[PDB]
DNA sequence: GATTCTACGTACATCACACATTGTC
DNA sequence: CGACAATGTGTGATGTACGTAGAAT
């Protein structure tokens, strides 16, 4: 319950990948913790700007300003895309 | 269109670890779902550059490794991995880290009560 | 050791609606 | 400013999609 479901992880990690490849389990298991630390790393972020900004709801824009922050830039503009809903 | 890949519910569990967080718009789900699916796929592609340079067709754990080593877009998960404003907020995630909740907490009890009151059909409202 | 495959068994998605939240006045 | 109005999100119970656990290839 502490990580994200393993069986999406590795889909999507082989999505990434040639269809003659392989994944070692090891490597699953990493990827899901690394993944659900990076949800964790971006929503402290995001929970330190809308305590700076006096804000109680976390939104998309507090996320993406987050990731910014943190360095994932190329991550953001497609992302913008995604929101419009 | 929207169905998504991986749960936003498991999502929401991981956010509400944090005690700063209080509301989460259904907005922050969806987003983290495919900022997510990208991370994975940047950081599946930087191991298997490594992989392939060691000719292997198998992505092992020193792959992940090598490969968050060499990129300081991840060095929150150097002490994760078997090995200036930032990196200061680098280390505040990592106190954040060992003060984590995953028990279920009630933050607003009122929405509680009511919904222990409200009519339910098959469990849902 | 790592993939497919089948059948369990779990946890995701879903609901309505009183007030917390927001930013605008 | 801090109140108005409008937009929006927390909260439990349950069926059922879906992830999980093992052998077999």
């Amino acid at each position: 319950d502490r990580f994200l479901p393993i069986a999406n992880v590795s889909r999507i990690m082989k999505k990434a990948l040639p269809a003659n490849a392989k994944i070692s389990k090891d490597a699953k298991e990493t990827m899901q913790e690394c993944v659900s630390e990076f949800i964790s790393f971006v929503t402290g972020e995001a929970s330190d700007k809308c305590q700076k900004e006096k804000r109680k709801t976390i939104n998309g824009d507090d996320l993406l300003w987050a990731m910014t922050t943190l360095g994932f830039e190329d991550y953001v503009e497609p992302l913008k895309v995604y929101l419009q809903r | 269109f929207k169905n998504h890949s991986l749960p936003l519910a498991r999502i929401k569990k991981i956010m509400k670890a944090d005690e700063d967080v209080r509301m989460i718009s259904a907005e922050a789900p969806v987003v983290f779902a495919r900022a997510c699916e990208m991370f994975i796929l940047e950081l599946t592609l930087r191991s298997w550059n490594h992989t392939e340079e060691n000719k292997r067709r198998t992505l092992q754990k020193n792959d992940i490794a090598a490969a968050v080593t060499r990129t300081d877009i991840f060095d929150f998960l150097v002490d994760i991995v078997p090995r200036m404003d930032r990196e200061a907020r680098v280390l505040r995630y990592r106190e954040k880290r060992k003060t984590r909740k995953f028990e279920k907490t009630i933050r607003y009890a009122s929405r509680k009560a009511y919904a222990e009151i409200r009519p339910r059909v098959n469990g849902r409202f």
